[PDB]
């Protein structure tokens, strides 16, 4: 499953 | 009738709402709201499931599109788009994941500030 990266 | 006019509360309360957005986009809370001035970018982020698992998204930028365009009817409804941008995060992120962490902390300024406008909110 995808996951959001904070830079 | 005398007293206050209903239209006047309202726009009153409306400004409120306009200064908590204000509050929520200055500097000082930078640290944790960077991550929603403006609408999440799934695709930049590779994120193909975002509109699949959030239908309504939302994030300080529009939030303060709207008000600029007059389109709240009240304070109720601009905590709904606030609130829904929270929930979004909360939906679409892991539980641990640093983004809902921070959208907590912008979340404590929100609620804290909110719940101060003078009275309780007109609809």
């Amino acid at each position: 499953a995808p996951r959001k990266q904070l830079a | 009738q005398h007293k206050v006019l209903k239209t006047v509360k309202v726009t009153e309360q409306l400004k409120h709402c306009s200064e908590i957005l204000k509050e929520m986009l200055a500097k000082k809370h930078l640290p944790y709201a960077w991550p929603f001035y403006n609408p999440v970018d799934a695709d930049a982020l590779g994120l193909h499931n975002y509109y699949d698992v959030v239908k309504n998204p939302m994030d300080l930028g529009t939030i303060k599109g709207k008000m600029d365009n007059q389109e709240y009817k009240d304070a109720y409804e601009f905590a709904a788009d606030v609130r829904l941008m929270f929930m979004n995060c909360y939906k679409y992120n892991p539980p641990d994941h640093e983004v809902v962490a921070m959208a907590r902390t912008l979340q404590d300024v929100f609620e804290l500030h909110f719940a101060k406008i003078p009275d309780e909110p007109i609809e």
